[PDB]
């Protein structure tokens, strides 16, 4: 109980050393092709899975296509977490990345 | 993979490290001393290679987890030794810190300020400080001891101070930096010392000589012969070839790693050693051998024919020998010829063992050892990790075809009713996979197998259009299980229009080679058929060319 | 049954367990009991109303 | 007899790569 | 014997503390025989055995215990032993579960088994757990699960089906409490035959079956809610939670029927039980979230209940549809300009869809719509027209038979008008499953023997 | 295509030891349409149609005291061509066991096929 | 060294809080409240709720239970609080998703109020039934405890009934009470249903 | 998807105290009660734990194997999913008395 | 020379801290590289 306070401390407390806040990150504004990627893979799996989806999908019966729709209109609720060689990272909401 | 079933824990790091036979005597699950594998009738015999504690064999349950075949990990065993043995991987290393070593006040023949200097430069090179370990050697004041403890006291100073430094930034954590050029300044030094410790004849400690070890192709020390020049030291010592036993070796071992654990302590460890372990010579001896589970060493099965286990053959005439030789030094308390089968016998099973793991290492077509099995071909890591046979796929001859987009591929109906998707159902979709429900297995686009919240699997292939139908309109029913409820049903659907699937044309020179393709369906198709635009990519010719489909 | 989706990776206590008074419990069970009633979390409400009912009265 | 909680009823039929109960399931 | 016997466990027992563990498993599998076989321990012996066991149960909680007690517990036909036998087996189980609340489980779970069994041969299996409920309240988790483990399955013996719902029956009468798993059980189950049946629409089977399953449910229900038991008992619970899970499973219940009537006719018992389940209903039809699909098949249900039922106030009824249908104008004022404007009729599937339910709901409940005066009940004169010419053009949208049906009625009455807007219609001539989910109505007649005459009562045959 | 198999029963016995095998049908015990492809002798009707899985022979040996098939496995399906049964030599005396049968697969050309 | 190594396994068992007998009543108080952190799953579905999520999937099966961590019966669970991935004002937190699986997993906080009887505890239970070797009895109406019939003293003597069942007679030569004051000799967890193994004589 | 997901995917039981996959089996439970994964490396024989007062185990410390030795403690096991292959690999390893330690997070 | 490299590593009492392809390929681990140079967050709106 005692050993467990100082062990989530510790981990918090190198989190908060890692992240770099919103002011200071310095990485590309745009969207990486292996961001799109992943982002419309993981959102796809996440319809799939019964999850409340902020567009219409005209009958749309592919997540995928659906996953397309919602970053079309920016809707997807996901953030990336850039990391660096140093292991500190830059998180980035879809919303705000430039995409192609 | 199932997305139904997520996982919560990974792997960060793997830890390499050596067996103690304290730890192997905790974990097994039974002690192995019978050579013989079956009793009679066909039960496996107590105290065997197929006993049932080391797992289900012979549907029979395990006597350890209880359960059958299938869902039984295996279970670890133990062989104890009846005198301990080298670990052959460890053999050379274990070999150098024994001819680097005094017999007499069981030092490494190297000086003491010169050995705690190797310390200091490892210590530093545990964190990323190599301009420190450099300084270290500018640190100076035949000699006398209360000299030479000074110059220790100073450098010991130093490796403090430059430690707390780079501590206090962050040039070094807790843990120790560890780079390349780092590891190459570790790999120069551990060379350098073991280098010089094997250089000096003469204890530069007590002045007394030790008697060289010489050795053997296979794991076997022995001693050296001695001109007379070297015969009038020995005898002065007191004034101011010969086989040595494992025991004897691990017991002068033994004492040297105790006097020497702080420099062995930095030799051994490539960062900080915050476990705080102590450094012991038995790391490097075996006096047990871990059984692995039956489960990795069940008998091949090739047609008709039960072929024996290849394990089974070696490890059961271990076992021979070590029951055979135990037995024939038992008989000698109530005693030239015993000594001698005695010693022939600890030869043997220091050979037996030594077969068990390798071969080309062994005799001069033997049996395959351990390391044999990692290295057989390729080895284990390039066929079996680096490269695997893979499910959900599909090869044929491929065809040309300008009809089809160049982004597509033309997939035949045969490939079509085998190749499926875990589509999970829902209520955008429900509509789709009903169909293909009532479709079946075998007419395009249908679905071979129906998989529930439950985690049960519903296979739709032996089942009539009847039965298929009601499944259909059972596909979006609410989950009555509260510890199901998050989870919804899969549809096991054929390959359709809409899919990707990853063509490859071997050699894979280039990553081009490996592209992605928009599934066609093309009726009465019995080859693969490709545009006339992924010619170049593929270094494909349509000369009778075949190609890897995955899905 | 014994899942990821079911059961927690792991549990910790953050801190050593601090005793309540009858007080104490019997308004954490009001509070508890009128939250969760406004599936099979009903039969653990059941068996909860016993408790509550032991600490001020009679079965 | 496979023993699962549902019941085989004997029968077992091989097919090529698959092996299937004649009835409820499949190895 | 008498006194040998008494010898030779006490010696068993010392030979047990010592580990030989032989003489033990020579009694223990003794008694593991099968009822069939002639030796296998008899009633007096085993009297012994008991008796002396349970004086010291202590003796016997170890591994090399263990077996025997797994004997005793997998003893065949236990419940067809002796009366002072029964009575050494009981207080031996009873003893047992005590310290080690461990075999409660495995007991249990072969209680619940028999539930298979007559209305009699289990009431030393509820006794149980009744018991054991009440004093370990703890297991209400994994003998719950066996609830669902030893079900029957619908292709397994009728008489194995009959009985497990006669056990589970007589285990919620004193297990009030895990009610919910029970109550599922049913419902999975009941469904598993109204969907076949529906499909299938052998089979002179799953009749017998599905019939003395609902008469069965329907009889225990007439009792079991009752007026006495609604104001101070658990029948009102028992109704609420029923309605729930019915509606749920019903609700998304698809094409089919053969269980959705035990609300026909459960509901038809009472006033009240008509009231509270229809304001559901009611709730149910007109949330804004519901499903295209689960809001049509509530309308469906709702227009096909008033129609059918017989235990109903003329009146408590009908001034609720009068206020969905001004619940009507009010879809149409915020809604056909939503026509006039880009889009198609189909935007309005659900405004025809309630409309339909309420022009049947008409058909077979007019006559009745007429006052002492021999005025119209909710201006139904009035009304009809003003829809059937309006912009939404209901009659064009609307089913093919009731739209029918309604019109003759309709035109009869002098209520409304329609053969030129036919005329009209067919002059100026996803969308299947609308077909589909239109022509579905939940509430159309029923096929079953007994229930029919029970329902009778509650019931309007079109005649 | 033609492709011919040896079917020999000596596959086990050697050194004339006492054979528990036999050519044919046992008596008892017989499973459903095997009648279809094999003759009372066990061997096929010369000219029938085979698929992987089909029956190509059928005998009985002692030893598990039931009626076995040697089954006819390959992805394209044949018709017999010609059945040898061969007389098994070893001082004669034992009945013939031993048998070659030869299948006959249909070859049109097919996408794929070079020319 | 040689008593080193088993000093850290006396730690791992030793009993934390200890149930102290209060108010003159002779019972111990065993309702306890702890504070715990949890690494629960998150469904997709509940990608919009979160809080419902974590409680509907994880917390709801953890009450009228037994858990091993907290060493009793969860007796409910108090303020529920998601711990954000990101460190950091706003209500909108984020959780880290699987790279394999949509399910996300995420620490959470909350405060658990237990039932933990530890043995040497002085527990009162009423009498549920009453057997020749055993005493059927529950804790708060809700917790099964028994006293078998060697825990049960020796001046004590059963005697069954004839018409229908049987009733204990104490020392005195009256029968036994309806609820009845017991100390806890062994608590077992591993079954269905948490069952206390009580003692009436010391 | 090719090299793990679609060939050997395993989804395995590890101990986080000693971060192995071949130590971690199912114990063998009573009529009542269920199988729990537990570590034989951790665990320590029930007899053997021995004894400022005297302690009391808490019964879910207490397991039992198909043999009906009882154990104390190692209890703290998780499911990882690796390939297969490795599992071959660290029982290979185990013979030439290499150990293989897997840092499994969270702890 | 697998068994070889072991040796030095088990020697090293090394750490493995599964940062190339190879050895996150060997315990199964996502690759670093392309879609495994990041992590993906789901933004949940409930505090
Ligand atoms: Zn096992
Ligand atoms: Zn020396
Ligand atoms: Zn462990």
């Amino acid at each position: 109980p005692e050993d467990f306070q100082q062990h989530e401390q510790i981990r918090r407390k190198t989190l908060k050393e890692k992240a770099i806040p919103k002011d200071q990150r310095a990485t590309t504004p745009y969207m990486t092709k292996y961001e799109r990627a992943r982002i419309l893979g993981t959102r796809a799996l996440q319809i799939s899975m019964n999850a409340p989806v902020f567009v219409d999908l005209e009958g749309e019966t592919d997540p995928l296509r659906i996953a397309m729709k919602e970053l079309a209109e920016k809707k997807i609720p996901l953030v990336i977490r850039r990391y660096l060689p140093d292991g500190s990272f830059e998180d980035w909401s879809v919303e705000e990345l430039i995409v192609d | 993979m199932d997305i139904s079933k997520p996982v919560g824990s990974e792997i960060t790091s793997v830890d390499f490290g050596i067996l103690t036979a304290k730890e192997i005597r905790n974990l097994s699950a039974k002690q192995i001393t019978n050579p013989t594998v079956l009793d009679n009738l066909g039960h496996p015999v107590s105290g065997g290679l197929y006993d049932l504690a080391l797992g289900a064999f012979l549907r029979n349950l395990c006597s350890t987890c209880g359960l059958d075949e299938k869902f039984c990990p295996g279970h670890q065993g133990h062989i104890e030794l009846p005198v301990p043995c080298y670990n052959p991987l460890f053999f050379n290393q274990l070999y150098i810190y024994l001819r680097a070593s005094c017999l007499f006040c069981h030092h490494f023949r190297l000086k003491s300020v010169e050995v705690h200097r190797y310390a200091c430069k490892l210590r530093l090179l545990q964190y990323g400080l190599i301009d420190e370990s450099y300084k270290l050697d500018e640190i100076t004041l035949d000699i006398s001891s209360t000299l030479l403890n000074e110059l220790k006291s100073k450098r010991s100073e130093y490796v403090d101070m430059a430690i707390a430094k780079a501590l206090s930034d962050g040039r070094t954590t807790e843990r120790g930096s560890f780079t390349a050029t780092v590891n190459d300044e570790r790999k120069k030094l551990v060379h350098e010392f073991h280098k010089k410790l094997l250089s000096r004849g003469k204890c530069d400690n007590c002045g007394m000589f030790s008697p060289k070890f010489r050795k053997d192709g296979f794991t076997k020390i022995f001693e050296t012969a001695l001109n007379e020049k070297q015969i009038t030291n020995n005898r002065v010592k007191g004034f101011i070839s010969t086989y040595i036993l494992s025991t004897e070796v691990k017991n002068i071992l033994d004492t040297v790693f105790r006097k020497e654990q702080c420099v062995l302590q930095y030799v051994f460890h490539s960062r900080p050693n915050l476990s705080r372990k102590l450094v012991k010579a038995d790391s490097f001896f075996m006096d047990v051998l871990v059984v692995p589970p039956t489960r990795f060493r069940l008998p091949s099965k090739l047609g008709e024919e039960v072929h024996e286990n290849s394990q089974n053959q070696l490890l059961s005439k271990v076992l021979t020998t070590s029951l055979l030789i135990r037995d024939l030094n038992d008989d000698l308390s109530k005693l030239r010829v015993i000594f001698s089968r005695l010693m022939n016998a600890f030869v043997t099973i220091q050979n037996d063992v030594n077969a068990f793991i390798d071969s080309t290492k062994a005799q001069g077509v033997p049996i395959p050892g351990v390391k044999q099995a990692l290295e057989k071909k390729e080895g284990l890591f390039r066929k079996h990790m680096m490269g695997k046979r893979v499910n959900y796929a599909a090869r044929s001859v491929i065809s040309p075809d300008p009809n089809i987009e160049t982004n597509e591929i033309g997939v035949p109906p045969v490939f079509a009713v085998k190749l499926t998707y875990p589509e999970p159902v829902t209520a955008y979709n429900i509509a789709e996979l009903r169909q293909a429900v009532i479709n079946g297995p075998d007419k395009w686009p249908g679905a071979t197998q129906i998989q529930n919240e439950d985690g049960s699997l519903v296979s739709l292939i032996g089942m009539s259009v009847e039965q298929r139908k009601a499944l259909a309109n059972q596909l979006l029913t609410p989950s009555s299980n509260v510890s199901t409820h998050t989870l919804n049903k899969k549809v096991y659907r054929h390959i359709k229009n809409r899919d990707v699937v990853l063509m490859n044309r071997q050699p894979t020179l280039h990553k081009a080679s490996m592209m992605g393709h928009k599934v066609r369906v093309l009726p009465n198709e019995k080859t693969l058929r490709l545009h006339y635009a992924n010619t170049g990519a593929y270094n494909a010719d349509f000369d009778g060319d075949e190609m890897n489909m995955h899905f | 049954t014994a899942t990821t989706l079911n059961t927690p990776v792991v549990i910790h206590a953050t801190q050593l367990p601090q005793h309540v008074s009858t007080d104490e419990v019997l308004q954490f069970l009001e509070s508890f009991i009128d939250e969760k009633e406004n599936t099979n979390l009903s039969s653990s409400i059941s068996q909860l109303k016993r408790i509550q009912r032991d600490f001020k009265g009679l079965p | 007899i496979c023993g699962t909680d549902n019941c085989p009823s004997r029968l077992w039929r091989i097919i090529d790569g698959r092996r299937t109960c004649q009835y409820g399931h499949v190895m | 014997s008498a006194a040998m016997y008494s010898r030779f466990v006490k010696s068993a027992l010392d030979d047990l503390d010592k580990n030989d563990s032989t003489q033990i498993g020579i009694i223990a599998n003794q008694v593991a025989l099968p009822s069939k076989n002639p030796e296998r321990i008899n009633d007096k012996n085993l009297n012994i055995l008991l008796d002396i066991l349970s004086s010291n149960i202590n003796r016997i909680e170890s591994s090399r215990g263990t077996f025997l007690i797994q004997s005793i517990i997998n003893f065949e036909k236990w419940w067809e032993l002796p009366p002072h036998t029964l009575s050494k087996y009981i207080y031996f189980i009873k003893i047992l579960c005590s310290s080690i609340p461990k075999w409660w489980q495995d007991v249990s779970m072969i209680l619940v088994s028999c539930f298979i069994l007559p209305i009699k041969q289990t009431v030393c299996h509820h006794d149980m757990l009744k018991y054991f409920l009440r004093m370990i309240p703890s297991s209400m988790g994994f003998i719950d699960t066996y609830l669902a483990k030893f079900f029957p399955n619908k292709n397994d013996t009728r008489r194995k089906l009959v009985n497990y719902t006669s056990n589970l029956l007589k285990l919620r009468g004193y297990c009030s409490e895990l009610g919910f798993q029970i109550w599922s059980l049913l419902i999975e189950k009941i469904i598993s035959i109204d969907v076949e049946l529906q499909n299938e629409l052998g089979i002179k089977e799953l009749s017998t079956k599905l019939d003395s399953i609902l008469t069965l449910v329907s009889t225990h229900v007439e009792e079991q809610v009752t007026p006495e038991s609604l104001e101070s008992g658990e029948g009102v619970g028992v109704f609420n939670t029923l309605t729930t899970l019915f509606k749920t499973h019903v609700l998304p219940t698809y094409y089919t029927r053969s269980i959705q009537y035990i609300m026909f006719h459960v509901s038809q018992q009472q006033l009240e039980l008509m009231d509270s389940f229809l304001v559901t209903l009611i709730d149910i039809s007109f949330a804004v979230n519901e499903a295209a699909e689960k809001k049509i098949k509530s309308l469906q249900y709702l227009g096909s209940y008033i129609a059918r039922a017989k235990k109903l106030s003329r009146t408590q009824i009908i001034f609720v549809a009068s206020y969905l249908t001004s619940w009507l104008n009010r879809y149409v004022i915020e809604r056909e300009e939503e026509v006039d404007q880009r889009g198609g009729m189909e935007r309005f599937k659900h405004f025809y869809a309630a409309f339909q339910a309420l022009c049947y709901i008409f058909c077979f409940r007019h006559n009745i719509f007429r006052d002492t005066d021999g005025n119209w009940e909710c201006e139904l004169d009035k009304f009809f027209q003003r829809m059937v010419i309006s912009k939404f053009n209901p009659l064009k949208f609307c089913n093919e038979n009731v739209m029918l049906m309604f019109a003759r009625i309709a035109q009869q009455e002098s209520v409304a008008y329609c053969f030129s807007i036919i005329e009209n219609n067919n002059n100026e001539r996803t969308r299947q499953q609308f077909i589909d989910l239109q022509s579905y109505f939940p509430y159309d007649p029923l096929f079953l023997k007994n229930y029919k005459i029970l329902m009778k009562e509650y019931y309007i045959e079109w005649s | 295509m033609y492709k011919t198999e040896k079917v020999d029963l000596a596959l086990n016995r050697n050194r004339g030891d006492p054979i528990t095998q036999h050519f044919g049908f046992g008596n008892d015990e017989w499973p459903k349409e095997w009648l279809e492809k094999l003759d009372e002798d066990g061997l096929p009707y010369i000219g029938t149609y085979v698929e992987e899985g089909d029956p190509i022979c059928a005998y009985f040996d002692d030893t598990l005291n039931k009626t076995k098939i040697k089954t006819y496995h390959s992805s394209e399906p044949a018709y017999i061509e010609e059945v040898n049964l061969i007389g098994d030599e070893s001082n004669k005396f034992q009945e013939l066991q031993t048998v070659s049968i030869k299948y006959r697969i249909r070859r049109t050309p097919q996408i794929g096929d070079k020319f | 060294n040689e008593n080193r190594e088993t000093a850290r396994f006396i730690k791992k068992h030793k009993k934390q809080v200890t149930n102290p007998i209060d108010e003159k009543n002779g019972t111990s108080n065993c309702i306890v409240r702890v504070p715990i952190a949890l690494y629960v799953s998150l469904a997709p579905m509940y990608l919009e709720n979160p809080l419902q999520g974590v409680m509907k999937q994880h917390l709801n099966p953890l009450v009228m239970k037994y858990n091993n961590k907290v060493g009793g019966v969860v007796l409910g669970y108090e303020g529920l609080k998601i711990l954000d991935a990101d460190p950091l004002d706003t209500s909108e937190k984020l959780i880290k998703i699987t790279p394999d699986t949509p399910f996300g997993f995420t620490w959470c906080h909350v405060n658990l109020y237990v039932w933990q009887p530890q043995v040497g505890d002085v527990l009162e239970g009423y009498i549920f039934i009453q057997s020749a070797s055993h005493i059927g009895l529950l804790i708060h109406d809700a917790f099964n405890a028994s006293i078998k019939k060697n825990n049960i003293p020796v001046d004590w003597t059963f005697v069954h009934n004839d018409v229908e069942l049987g009733h204990w007679v104490d020392s005195n030569g009256e029968p036994i009470d309806g609820k009845l004051r017991f100390t806890v000799r062994n608590v077992h967890t591993t079954g269905r249903v948490v069952s206390v193994d009580g003692t009436l004589i010391s | 998807d090719r090299l793990l997901n679609s060939s050997d995917y395993t989804q395995a039981s590890v101990c986080r105290e000693c971060g192995s996959i071949l130590t971690t089996q199912q114990s063998v439970p009573r009529i009542g009660s269920i199988s729990t994964v537990c570590c034989r490396r951790c665990s320590m024989r029930f007899e053997d734990a021995k004894k400022g007062e005297k302690i009391f185990i808490d019964d879910s410390q207490i397991w039992e194997d198909g043999q009906g030795n009882k154990f104390v403690g190692g209890n703290e096991t998780t499911t990882v999913a690796i390939p297969f292959v490795l599992k071959y690999l660290d029982s290979e390893l185990s013979a030439m008395g290499i150990r293989l330690r897997y840092n499994v997070e969270p702890k | 020379t697998t068994c070889q490299f072991l040796t030095k590593a088990v020697l090293d009492n090394e750490r493995e801290q599964l940062d190339s392809p190879s050895a996150r390929i060997v315990v199964g681990k996502l690759n670093n590289v392309g879609t495994g140079s990041f992590d993906v967050l789901a933004k949940v709106p409930n505090a």
